[PDB]
RNA sequence: UAAGGUGAUAUGAACCGUUAUAACCGGCGAUUUCCGAAUGGGGAAACCCAGUGUGUUUCGACACACUAUCAUUAACUGAAUCCAUAGGUUAAUGAGGCGAACCGGGGGAACUGAAACAUCUAAGUACCCCGAGGAAAAGAAAUCAACCGAGAUUCCCCCAG
RNA sequence: AGGGUGACAGCCCCGUACACAAAAAUGCACAUGCUGUGAGCUCGAUGAGUAGGGCGGGACACGUGGUAUCCUGUCUGAAUA
RNA sequence: UUUUGUAUAAUGGGUCAGCGACUUAUAUUCUGUAGCAAGGUUAACCGAAUAGGGGAGCCGAAGGGAAACCGAGUCUUAACUGGGCGUUAAGUUGCAGGGUAUAGACCCGAAACCCGGUGAUCUAGCCAUGGGCAGGUUGAAGGUUGGGUAACACUAACUGGAGGACCGAACCGACUAAUGUUGAAAAAUUAGCGGAUGACUUGUGGCUGGGGGUGAAAGGCCAAUCAAACCGGGAGAUAGCU
RNA sequence: GUUUAUUAAAAACACAGCACUGUGCAAACACGAAAGUGGACGUAUACGGUGUGACGCCUGCCCGGUGCCGGAAGGUUAAUU
RNA sequence: UGAGCCUUGAUGGAAGUGUGGACGCCAGUCUGCAUGGCUUUAAUGUUUGAUGUUCUAACGUUGACCCGUAAUCCGGGUUGCGGACAGUGUCUGGUGGGUAGUUUGACUGGGGCGGUCU
RNA sequence: GCUUGACUGCGAGCGUGACGGCGCGAGCAGGUGCGAAAGCAGGUCAUAGUGAUCCGGUGGUUCUGAAUGGAAGGGCCAUC
């Protein structure tokens, strides 16, 4: 559903305030691309639905330190 | 992204080296298909003295037998009588295996590849100048005399 | 607790009690059809059909009981590929649905007012959705003050229209 | 107090003040057993994709205004007493 | 009632009985009135609750200047003048009333706008599966045979059976007239009329939902409703009008 | 043949035919925040959109303006730095 | 190929003849390649942009096959094709009656037209 | 001819407006000019030649300036 999955970012909803400060509900969502990482200790490839700036979290952190949640909370993957 | 090398990999190759590459190439390449490990203190700051584990240690305290060239002086008095003849020669050839195979006597054995000789050793008598250089580092000085019967 | 009782329109009829469970009142239970989250499957709600068991058996019938999904865990099984996973079965747990307000969160109008109307207003209101408790939420300063000091949060009165 | 009773009752009736009563079932307090939690003391440690920042929005009484502060969809990104 | 003006042939009312429209909360200012007086008065809260306590605070006795500031003065100005606003006006707190502000603000009334639902048992398209079309007529293509040709063309009889083909019941439809118009009927009856093997007609069930659907297109149909359905809500929308 | 069920059946809509134009298929296009679906289990002799409306003889001149198609050298120009 | 950064380059073992380059204030020279007794423009380096090629390894696949599975879905695997493109998020210029909210005055010998408005 | 009174601060008292406001104004203070002097000059013989507020721009000012000193900003005066 459009989700980070990694850091839950979701789509929020704002306003677009066009010149002449017009308000128009315009929402905006996280990016996502879903990678094809590679776990190699656990020596296989899960494919999660992740999000740039995400994805930035999985190489300052860890493939696994990151799996070590998700799988906490009892998530997919 | 640094993350240390862990091969060949063309503009980068130290089997051990820290280059900051972009980290697209990595987590797509040089990760991920082993060719590299992010520098992650583990990957350093518990790995960096499997690097300075001989240039720095396994260089001078490798005293296995570095020390050959210390050890080979207390001599008493290395001579090979190549044996003498028609008005005074050499019967044999005392050239290399002869001056390192010198230390045959109380059953010790030193290396041989440590010859010293500029040149075909020639046939004489006296004193030779080899210096039974072990290692390519330290040098010697051990002597041979040539004799007869 | 008691001399009267078998709820009402409802008399009557057959009866039950006057000393101790006649009635009736309160606590705890028993039974509690079928529909309904409805959960064995199906379905035009209250109906149609099944699998596996089971006892009395005229030993067939009878009927009754268990069998939904998902989550966690445990055991056993187990593909593409040695491995290993995926998947599969089982069991034990728990959820599911309903409900007045108050409460937290996701999303969020317009009429209207501006004596017109775009900014602005109405209003984060109405409304939809999710979740929770007896309350919720909040909360022990990277707060505020002003060179003096105060010392979490919450609610009321002021400050001040 | 109040209600009923063949018209308006303190003394007809039911109640009323007051004083009493629980097999059991339970709210809440305490107090205790069980399970789990784990107290205290010495020396340590002190919350990084974070704080800030650019872009777009939103919340602050505060309509970007000279506009601090808080939040973040997006791109970044530190010190570390 | 509305009007310059109404017996007015201008509005409203068949009649009666009951109901039916300037309220309420808070705030601000006046008037009356009571308390106290350069003072008046408490708010929440405590409570031995209409007490008593609590004076946080609000208003008033000082004003002028944009302000710093000064002060019965003060600004203005270089001006110590003049000129403006002040200076020997009693205020304050209740209680009742007049007015105003925020509120639905005297009462009743729109056409509408927005939010969430209910509706394809009518109708419009389509989807699946079933049913229907008395009778009478015309007679295409193709074929056989004779003729004909070098062979084909071509020709004529017969055969054959086509068609949004012809006439006409059922069935579908709706051009005309009359009657009906408080109807038999919220669109029909009667006499005529058009199609009637087809873009035909009909039963059952299904699918499209509202700014959306469907439309051989009239804005037509979407449950006697349609230039934006019905139901509930925002809602006592707003109504300088009656 | 179709049409304003309930004042309009028509010269209106439709029609076979004609033309232009878009679409190389995961088509254009349309329903849908998306997944997905129709177009089509079709594939340019196909499908969509638009206008004209059997058939006969025909369909002239104007590209200035607006639109569309191609060019895109030069002038002007967003965020960004 | 810009632009940098800066290292090696010109004006601020020996003569004597050739063959390039720089323009020549031109007839002068500068500077390169045998035999003979800091400021201009580069060259490599290195960085960093602009194009444009090739690659695979993200990413796409509505090609083929295998397993879950005697499923057209979906997921995993293999292979082929494509490939840092496409596409998506944020920001941004264009387009945009497709849709939405609205505006579009009053006087006036009815209104409008005409005229008027200080 | 010579000049800058088309000056600065104020203003008794009036006129005219629902109001915002507009107009006339002797005289006072400071500095000007013209004249020998009295004296005249605060724009044109007069009456049309015009736009309130807000939001800002510029110059000046020690008015204010959110802990304090500055500063941004604000006020005041002139002006677009
Ligand atoms: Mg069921
Ligand atoms: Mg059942
Ligand atoms: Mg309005
Ligand atoms: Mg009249
Ligand atoms: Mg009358
Ligand atoms: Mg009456
Ligand atoms: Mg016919
Ligand atoms: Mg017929
Ligand atoms: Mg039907
Ligand atoms: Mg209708
Ligand atoms: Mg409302
Ligand atoms: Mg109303
Ligand atoms: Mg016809
Ligand atoms: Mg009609
Ligand atoms: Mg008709
Ligand atoms: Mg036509
Ligand atoms: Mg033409
Ligand atoms: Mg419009
Ligand atoms: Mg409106
Ligand atoms: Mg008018
Ligand atoms: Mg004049």
């Amino acid at each position: 559903s459009r989700v980070c999955q990694v850091t839950g970012k979701r789509p929020v909803t704002g306003n677009n305030r066009s010149h002449a400060l017009n308000a128009t509900k315009r929402r905006f969502l996280p990016n996502l691309h879903s990678h094809r990482f590679w776990v190699e200790s656990e020596k296989r490839f899960v494919t999660l639905r992740v999000s740039a700036k995400g994805m930035r979290v999985i190489d300052k952190k860890g493939i696994d330190t990151v799996l070590a949640e998700l799988r906490a909370r009892g998530e997919k993957y | 992204m640094q993350v240390i090398l862990l091969d060949k990999v063309a503009n980068l190759g130290s089997l051990g080296d820290q280059v900051n590459v972009k980290a697209g190439y990595a987590r797509n390449f040089l990760v991920p298909q082993g060719k590299a490990v992010p520098a992650t203190k583990k990957n350093i700051e518990f790995f960096e003295a499997r690097r300075a584990e001989l240039e720095a240690k396994l260089a001078e305290v490798l005293a296995a037998a570095n020390a050959r060239a210390e050890k080979i002086n207390a001599l008493e008095t290395v001579t090979i009588a190549s044996k003498a003849g028609d008005e005074g020669k050499l019967f044999g050839s005392i050239g290399t295996r002869d001056i390192a195979d010198a230390v045959t006597a109380a059953g010790v054995e030193v290396a041989k590849s440590e010859v010293r000789l500029p040149n075909g050793v020639l046939r004489t008598t006296g004193e030779h100048e080899v210096s039974f250089q072990v290692h390519s580092e330290v040098f010697a000085k051990v002597i041979v005399n040539v004799v007869a019967e």
